[PDB]
């Protein structure tokens, strides 16, 4: 038996914290805090305050506009029947301009809402980018997040804007809908001859698997050395303790090498940014450079051959 | 009026601020909802092109 | 709940399709396989007719199709067409009472055309219909109107300000998926292009759009569902386009696709002027044919029962 | 001639660039990995008197300096750390053999009981007030509505015996939470810290179980050079002792099972 | 060789099994009884994957035989064999390599366990590891069993196993609609998000702008509270990430456990229960 | 609700008038809707 | 009235503020719930063309 | 009925800043929504082809 540090079993409150203080120029903070005994059951119970500048307001603004075009459009596709909207919601979506239009700005009823929602969404994501760089500067900190967000933004941009512009057709960006965007994904692999044989998509998959591997390992570690205040990673990084020691040693004795309280955060950091960056590269070469990845894999001798036990005659060849 | 006398006492049991803001929330929601409902039906007043066919007075 | 939800028990019936390890396999519910079999029971044949007699075209007045039949055989052929297409109604369904030779009732101008439809089918489409062939029951099943006939549908409502998504809805016609909900009109009526895969690794010589890919995906979902199978039944998903890696069913389905284009184009659209509103969709298009119409969720209509070989009156010349 | 298919496509060379950037990345990460624990301990080093400092591939990165806030100091990595004797003796004289703790295992400060020498100063709030302090020093703190107050529960060890009673609750002034339980020990009424990580509650009984050590061992809990605050040195020291009990506190945790 | 602070912890005992028998180190790896069982399972496993590569699907001289890394592949027996042991050169080999893989992962897990007992740390890691071991087992033991034959397992080959995933995935037409698949995918994506956020944070505070000192807990909470009005806090973020990644593995295991044994139809069709509620 | 016995009678009265007034505007709107286009 | 006996003591067991707020919520939900159920079946009272057609009152 | 002899008291119960910002948001939103709805029906005022042709001839 032993506490697992899964659920804070006994909590404590103190007057809320408005936070470390920001320099002149960085506007006031808004909202005044509250505590959720239940968030508290598992984490900091404090909820907010939040910061909102020109940036933050222009981003929340654009973002909600974009959310409205997508939604309103979805209600329109079901005739303003909020019931039907509720019924098929998962299947509802706002499709992209048709190819007939190329990269021209299309009519409202033929895709223009998508281009506007795509436009406003992008501006709002990139404004949130700027937001995190400002919020990160007010604290003297570094832009590590911003270099990652910038990577995920990279993938996003490659998906809905960069590849489309390169391919000369807004119909190639992804449509806003749950099931619609799932279908876009499958069709994407199909159209280019099975994306499994795309090296970049294999790497992105090794890196997604790796984010789960590393965070599960590290996270389990920090809990296993939580007993020695290993969660307090900052001081174990400046002033190594037996938590960071037992931590580095568990792995050392297990897989033969190890890292440090500071470096594991770099392996993890670099592994996540890598997912999105192989991922985006992966979508970049599809249609722009390679049109049929399976064939590509055959040309580079990577696709396995199996005894042909089942086969079909080609009517196109009769 | 068919109601209680000890009916004000409810405001010693339920926070008044919440009930007030809440009513507005719920009513605004219901309002929008029903509006969209009617608009989705036979009772619609928008999708028909009357009294001057704005979509076919200079179009069609 | 947030119910839970949709579920079968183990073990499923399974069949190995491709090579071991390739993953080309099939799963199915044994129970429901049995229910489908009882629902896909075939009608036994009527005793052969000896005949030995004159040809139908010699003893009858308006015999433009079942000419070369002996009288006996013609009569038999009439009894099969009666139970097969409209048994609750009997003989009178397609004939003006007291007058067997008359065409003064539409169901006969149609019946006649369908005699040329089955015949063309049994005699010209074996690369598709093999030796099982087809018969009236295949589509009719004791019903005057194939239950599983289709129509070009308009999807759900749109205000006037905006045009339809063309895809994005809950439809049993695309397997419940959100692809485009009418992959039939452009593929099983018209003959739009299904191919989207490139034949070259590098690009610059394949104009297939992604959209087209989705239409092909939708249609394929349709097909899959109509025959009641998954893609490893006809494909090796590492290469949907690779014919050598596909199953001989892709070949068969290929010829079937063309076949439904012929039933729908030269046998069904033409009957549209003599058919009642009761038999027509919102665009005035008439109820036509699809794979489901006949297969009704089984890889071979009625589990590959051989009905037609017993009625010689169903073959050309 | 308009068909000379090139065998090299952008996809090959992008896979090439990737692997090269990869190798440099891997190498680099392994360098940040040697900012502690290095060079290694062999008898390769001792045999040669030290002429073989063990570092492997890649090598060690130039030191980096951490500038602690609050007149706190400056730390470097990698650094040169003074060796420290091992309070144990080799189970075998052959290399790679484990060592047996010297003396009374919970006292040894070897094994699950070992720990390093962290500063003999305190971690600080942003402001600079002792981050971890007791609720008696941190006036504001308060149990969360609906949580048994640990204050007054009975602390009980691994064998059942009462150990002491909760005399107070230590809290983080930086991230508000219970870090340490205070224990007025029964056998001598001395006050000791008990890490939250070692403590289980039995709210319906107001007990606070501790599998770590036996009720008795609570007598030897490492001590604080001040009952109103604690240093980094002292935290490791407190916890490692309890941890030792996980392998020591009984004549059975030593393992085997079979 | 040891870390510069390692000797002081390299205690004797803590085993589950072996006791002083295998209670020693080799380089930095801990051996232990399970390191030996593990190494044996592992070595035979790999050495057999080498022999499979050596022989090929039609014999060492045929064109399908190969030593190319992308294409070497060892596949299960046909379904005709059910749960019986199949001949060696017909998927038997694949079965034995599997037994070795399961045994090696389990030994590895138990050896991490003895290592927790030695170092005196929580056993969160090998418990978490056991989730991957579980997923692997459903993909080779549970599902193919529930499915009456071992051949339902995936082949061991770098891309050929990708092909397994592909055609199995496609038997259900549009796998994306698998709801457990939707979950697991959600966790895998979010896990990848929190990790990038924690990673970024630790590195943003212990190394701030020049002119600034190592940052504080107060900063940490203040930044993410600044951005998104909330900060789950240091301990817990380590807790969440563990939750996300273990759950992601969970739902992968269940999403594949239901694809066959408990559902045979296409997956989009599953969502019918929703379009047919008596609400619409 | 940390209210006294009197500040819920005052509140309640004002609430009642505002609410019934609301229902009044409501019936007004509902009769105009019924006149221009009967729905039952 | 009551259920019988002593159905007042129930409020020494169940929070009156919560029973009230909960019931208000539940009744609101059950209401939208059923309205949505009946409109979704044959008993619809909106999309009937009763008592006079509305979309082809905007047609002739 | 118009207004209570004491409906100022509502601001002793409700914050003037939140009510104010709230009203602003809701009205701005409603302005937008309604505009979108009108823009999606017959009453569209943009694509009428009136009062003078702007796409000369055909293509565009
Ligand atoms: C359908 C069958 C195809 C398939 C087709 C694709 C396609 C196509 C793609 C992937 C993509 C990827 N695939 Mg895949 N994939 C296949 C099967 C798999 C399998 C598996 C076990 O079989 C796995 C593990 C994966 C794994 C993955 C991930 C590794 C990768 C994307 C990571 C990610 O989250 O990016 C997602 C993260 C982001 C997009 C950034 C998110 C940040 C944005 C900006 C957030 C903004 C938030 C917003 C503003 C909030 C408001 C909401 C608004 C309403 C919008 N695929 C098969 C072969 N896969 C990518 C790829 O490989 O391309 C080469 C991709 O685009
Ligand atoms: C084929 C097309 C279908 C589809 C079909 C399938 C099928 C089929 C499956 C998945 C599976 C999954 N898919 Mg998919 N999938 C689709 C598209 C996607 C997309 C996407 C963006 O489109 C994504 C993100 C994913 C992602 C996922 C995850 C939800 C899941 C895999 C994680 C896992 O298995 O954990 C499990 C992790 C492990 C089992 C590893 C265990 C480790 C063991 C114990 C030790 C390994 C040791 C070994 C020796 C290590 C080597 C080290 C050497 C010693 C050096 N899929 C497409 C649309 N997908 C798989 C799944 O559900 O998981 C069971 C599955 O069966
Ligand atoms: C369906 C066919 C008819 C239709 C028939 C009806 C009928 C029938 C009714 C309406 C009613 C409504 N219609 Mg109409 N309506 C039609 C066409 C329209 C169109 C349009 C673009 O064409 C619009 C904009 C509207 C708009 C409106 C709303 C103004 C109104 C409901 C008020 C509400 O929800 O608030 C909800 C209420 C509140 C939120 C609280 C009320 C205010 C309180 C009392 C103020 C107290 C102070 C408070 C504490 C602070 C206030 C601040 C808050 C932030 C607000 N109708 C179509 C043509 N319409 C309703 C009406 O007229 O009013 C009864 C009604 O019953
Ligand atoms: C389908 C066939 C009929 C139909 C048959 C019925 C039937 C049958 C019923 C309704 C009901 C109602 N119908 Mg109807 N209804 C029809 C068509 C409609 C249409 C429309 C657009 O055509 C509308 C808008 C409505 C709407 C209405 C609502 C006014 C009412 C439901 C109140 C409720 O849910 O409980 C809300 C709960 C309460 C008000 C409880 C009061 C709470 C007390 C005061 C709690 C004290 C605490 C504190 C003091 C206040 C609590 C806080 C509150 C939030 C203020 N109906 C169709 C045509 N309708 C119900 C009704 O009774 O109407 C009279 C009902 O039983
Ligand atoms: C390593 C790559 C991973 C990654 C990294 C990543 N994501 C990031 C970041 C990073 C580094 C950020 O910095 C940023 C972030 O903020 O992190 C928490 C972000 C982000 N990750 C998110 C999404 C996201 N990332 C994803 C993926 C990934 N991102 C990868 C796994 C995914 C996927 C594919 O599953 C998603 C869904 C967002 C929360 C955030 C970017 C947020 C953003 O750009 O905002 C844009 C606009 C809005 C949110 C509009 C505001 C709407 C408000 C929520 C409503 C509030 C209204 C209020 C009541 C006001 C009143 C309204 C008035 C108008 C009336
Ligand atoms: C469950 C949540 C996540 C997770 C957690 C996790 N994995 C873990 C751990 C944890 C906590 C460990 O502590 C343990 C570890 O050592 O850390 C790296 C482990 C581990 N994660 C690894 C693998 C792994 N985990 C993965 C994923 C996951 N693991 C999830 C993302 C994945 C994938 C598919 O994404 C892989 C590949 C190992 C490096 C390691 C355990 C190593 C080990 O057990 O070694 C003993 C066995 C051998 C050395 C090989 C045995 C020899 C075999 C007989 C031959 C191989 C047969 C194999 C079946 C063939 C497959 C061939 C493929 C090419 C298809
Ligand atoms: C004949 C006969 C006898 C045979 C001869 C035997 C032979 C061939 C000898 C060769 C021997 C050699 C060369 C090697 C042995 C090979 C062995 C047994 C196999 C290795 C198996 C193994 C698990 C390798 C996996 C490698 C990888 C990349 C694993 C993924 C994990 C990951 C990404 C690794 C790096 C990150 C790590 C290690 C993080 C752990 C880690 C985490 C997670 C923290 O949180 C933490 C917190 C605070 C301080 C430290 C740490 C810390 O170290
Ligand atoms: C210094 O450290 C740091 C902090 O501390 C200061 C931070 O605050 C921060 C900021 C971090 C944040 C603000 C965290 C924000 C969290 C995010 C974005 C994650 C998003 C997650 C969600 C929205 C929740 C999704 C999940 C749910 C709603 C519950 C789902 C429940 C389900 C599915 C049913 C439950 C059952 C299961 C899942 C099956 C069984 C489960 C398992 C087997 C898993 C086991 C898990 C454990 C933990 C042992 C960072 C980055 C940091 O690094
Ligand atoms: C009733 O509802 C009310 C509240 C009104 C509102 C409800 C709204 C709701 C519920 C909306 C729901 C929306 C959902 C669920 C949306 C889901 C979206 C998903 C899942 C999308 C997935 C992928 C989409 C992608 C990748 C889109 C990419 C698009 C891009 C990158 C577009 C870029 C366009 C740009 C930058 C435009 C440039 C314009 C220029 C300047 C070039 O024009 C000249
Ligand atoms: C047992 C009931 C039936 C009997 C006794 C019967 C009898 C006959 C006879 C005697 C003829 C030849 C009439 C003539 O052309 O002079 C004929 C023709 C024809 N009957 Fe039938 N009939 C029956 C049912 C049906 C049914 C159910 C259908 C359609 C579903 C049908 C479709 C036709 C058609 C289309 C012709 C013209 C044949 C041709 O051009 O080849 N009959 N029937
Ligand atoms: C739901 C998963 C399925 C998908 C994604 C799918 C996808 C495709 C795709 C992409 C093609 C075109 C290949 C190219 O671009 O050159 C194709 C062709 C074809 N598929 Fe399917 N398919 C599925 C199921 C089926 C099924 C069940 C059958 C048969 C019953 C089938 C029969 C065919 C045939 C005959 C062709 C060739 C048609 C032609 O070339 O005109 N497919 N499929
Ligand atoms: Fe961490
Ligand atoms: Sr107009
Ligand atoms: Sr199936
Ligand atoms: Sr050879
Ligand atoms: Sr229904
Ligand atoms: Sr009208
Ligand atoms: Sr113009």
């Amino acid at each position: 038996p032993e506490y697992q540090n899964i659920f804070t079993a006994v909590q404590v409150r103190a007057p809320a914290y408005p936070g470390v203080p920001l320099p002149k120029g960085n506007l006031p903070r808004i909202g005044r805090p509250i505590f959720s005994y239940w968030l508290g059951k598992i984490g900091d119970a404090q909820i907010g305050p939040i910061y909102l500048g020109l940036t933050g307001t222009l981003s929340i603004f654009f973002g909600l506009v974009a959310i409205s075009i997508i939604g309103f459009n979805m209600l329109a596709s079901v005739h303003w029947d909020v019931f039907q909207f509720l019924k098929h919601f998962f299947w509802l979506g706002l499709e992209p301009p048709p190819p007939q239009y190329g990269l021209r700005i299309p009519p409202l009823s033929e895709g223009g809402w998508w281009l506007m929602a795509g436009l406003f969404l992008t501006l709002s994501i990139l404004l949130w980018w700027v937001r995190t760089y400002k919020r990160a500067e007010a604290l003297g900190m570094s832009q590590h997040l911003s270099w990652a967000f910038a990577a995920a933004i990279f993938f996003y941009l490659v998906l809905g804007f960069i590849r489309p512009v390169m391919m000369g057709s807004w119909a190639k960006a992804v449509p806003f809908g749950i099931f619609p965007h799932l279908d876009w994904t499958a069709a994407f692999s199909i159209r280019y001859g099975n994306l499994y044989y795309n090296p970049f998509h294999m790497l992105s998959i090794a890196f997604l698997y790796g984010s789960a591997l590393l965070f599960a390992m590290h996270g389990a570690t920090i809990l296993s050395v939580s007993r020695f205040g290993g969660d307090r990673e900052i001081d174990q990084i400046t002033h190594r303790g037996t938590a960071a020691e037992r931590a580095a040693l568990f792995w050392r004795w297990t897989m033969g090498f190890n890292v440090t309280m500071e470096s594991i955060h770099r392996w993890a950091w670099w592994c996540a940014v890598l997912t999105v960056i192989t991922a985006g590269i992966g979508i970049l070469l599809s249609g722009t450079v390679v049109d049929n990845w399976y064939l590509w894999a055959v040309k580079h001798g990577m696709a396995p051959a199996y005894p042909e036990v089942v086969t079909a005659v080609n009517p196109y060849e009769t | 009026f068919t109601m209680n006398a000890n009916l004000y006492k409810i405001w010693l049991i339920l926070d008044p601020r919440r009930v007030l803001v809440s009513i507005v929330a719920f009513q605004i929601v219901l309002g929008l909802l029903i509006h969209m409902i009617v608009l989705s039906t036979d009772l619609n007043w928008l999708d028909d092109n009357i009294p001057v066919s704005y979509q076919a007075l200079g179009k069609k | 709940s947030v119910m839970l939800l949709g579920c079968e028990g183990p073990p499923p019936g399974t069949e190995q399709i491709g090579y071991r390890g390739v993953g080309m396999e099939n799963y199915y519910n044994k129970r429901q396989r049995a229910l489908s079999i009882q629902a896909n029971q075939p009608v036994e044949s009527l005793p052969a007719a000896d005949s030995t007699g004159p040809k139908a075209s010699e003893v009858y007045q308006n015999v433009q199709v079942l000419k070369d039949l002996s009288v006996g055989e013609f009569t038999r052929t009439m009894v099969a067409v009666t139970t097969w297409v409209s048994p609750k109604e009997g003989c009178n369904y397609c004939h003006v009472p007291g007058n067997w030779a008359s065409d003064d009732i539409y169901t006969k101008v149609v019946s006649r055309r369908m005699f040329e439809l089955v015949r063309a089918a049994n005699s010209d489409w074996k690369a598709h219909v093999a030796e099982t062939g087809v018969t009236c029951y295949t589509c009719h099943r004791g019903n005057p109107v194939p239950k599983y006939a289709w129509v070009t549908d308009p999807g759900p409502k749109y205000p006037s300000g905006l045009k339809p998504t063309g895809q994005n809805y809950g439809s049993k016609t695309v397997a419940y998926a959100s692809l485009p909900f009418d992959p039939l009109t452009p593929f099983l009526d018209q003959a739009n292009e299904i191919r989207i895969t490139g034949n070259a690794a590098l690009a610059g010589s394949n104009p297939a759009s992604l959209k087209q890919a989705e239409w092909t995906f939708g249609l394929m979902m349709n097909i899959s569902d109509s025959l009641g199978v998954g893609c490893t039944f006809c494909h090796n998903t590492r290469a949907f386009n690779d014919w050598t890696q596909s199953t001989p069913k892709r070949t068969t389905a290929w010829y079937a696709i063309r076949h439904v284009r012929d039933i729908n184009q030269n046998y069904i659209w033409p009957l549209n002027d003599v058919l009642p509103a009761s038999r027509k969709g919102p665009y005035g298009d008439p109820l036509r044919v699809s794979c489901m119409t006949c297969h009704q969720a089984v890889n071979k209509p009625l589990y590959g029962a051989q009905m037609a070989k017993d009625y010689p009156g169903l073959y050309k010349t | 001639s308009a068909g000379i298919t090139h065998y090299i496509d952008a996809a090959q060379i992008t896979i090439w660039a990737f692997w090269l950037f990869f190798f440099g990345l891997i190498i680099y990460l392994r360098r940040e990995d040697k900012r502690e624990g290095y060079p290694l301990d062999s008898d390769r080093t001792e045999r040669s008197g030290g002429r073989v400092k063990v570092v492997g591939f890649p090598d060690l990165p130039d030191p980096k300096t951490f500038v602690l806030p609050h007149n706190g100091g400056t730390v470097v990595a990698p650094r040169v750390e003074a060796p420290v004797a091992v309070n144990a003796t080799p189970f075998s004289p052959a290399p790679g053999s484990p060592l047996v703790p010297n003396g009374d295992p919970m006292l040894s400060g070897f094994g699950p009981a070992a720990s390093p020498d962290r500063p003999k100063h305190c971690d600080l709030t942003f402001e600079g007030l002792p981050k971890i302090v007791p609720m008696r020093v941190a006036k504001e703190f308060s149990i969360a509505e609906g949580d048994p107050d640990p204050r007054g529960m009975t602390v009980v060890g691994l064998d059942g015996e009462v150990a002491g009673t909760v005399s107070d609750v230590w809290v983080d002034r930086s991230e508000p939470q219970i870090r340490y339980l205070e224990v007025e020990v029964a056998a001598n009424k001395k006050k000791v810290l008990l890490p939250i990580g070692f403590s289980r509650f039995d709210k319906k009984a107001r007990k606070v179980k501790v599998d770590a050590i036996k009720a008795a061992h609570f007598a030897n809990v490492p001590t604080l050079s001040n009952p109103d605050q604690v240093t980094l040195y002292e935290e490791d020291k407190v916890c490692a002792y309890y941890a030792g009990g996980k392998l020591y506190a009984t004549a059975e945790r030593a393992g085997p099972l079979l | 060789a040891m870390l510069s602070f390692e000797k002081k912890y390299r205690v004797r005992g803590g085993t589950l099994i072996g006791g002083d028998l295998f209670d020693f180190w080799v380089g930095p790896f801990y051996v232990g009884f399970f390191g030996v069982v593990g190494f044996c399972f592992t070595l035979l496993g790999v050495l057999l994957i080498v022999w499979g590569a050596t022989i090929g699907p039609t014999g060492p001289t045929s064109d399908l035989q190969t030593y190319n890394l992308w294409r070497i592949s060892i596949a299960p027996p046909d379904l005709s064999y059910g749960l019986r042991m199949a001949p060696l050169t017909e998927g038997g080999l694949w079965q034995i390599i599997t037994i070795c893989a399961a045994g090696a992962f389990i030994s590895w897990a138990l050896r991490e366990v003895e290592i927790c007992r030695k170092l005196g740390i929580g056993f969160h890691v090998p418990f978490a590891f056991s989730f991957a071991i579980g997923a692997y087992l459903v993909l080779v033991f549970v599902r193919p069993l529930l499915m009456g034959a071992w051949g339902h397992g995936f082949p061991y080959g770098i891309l050929s196993h990708l092909d397994w995933v592909s055609n199995v995935g496609y038997q259900f037409l549009h796998f994306h609609y698998n709801p457990a698949h939707m979950l697991a995918i959600s966790f895998f994506f979010t896990n990848c998000l929190a990790l990038s956020m924690h990673g970024s944070l630790i590195l943003s505070v212990t190394n701030p702008q020049k002119g600034e000192p190592v940052k504080t807990s107060e900063h940490e909470n203040t930044f993410f509270r600044d951005i998104v009005g909330y900060s789950i806090g240091a301990l817990a973020i380590h807790r969440l990430g563990l939750f996300l990644a273990l759950s992601a593995a969970f739902w992968s295991a269940v999403c594949i456990l239901i694809s066959g044994p408990f559902w045979t139809r296409g997956w989009p069709e599953w969502w019918n229960w929703w379009l047919e509620l008596p609400l619409w | 609700t940390g209210l006294t016995d009197d500040e819920a009678k005052e509140f309640h009265a004002i609430f009642m008038q505002s609410m019934y007034a609301w229902f009044g505007l409501v019936v007004i709107a509902h009769l105009l809707a019924w006149l221009y286009r009967p729905w039952l």
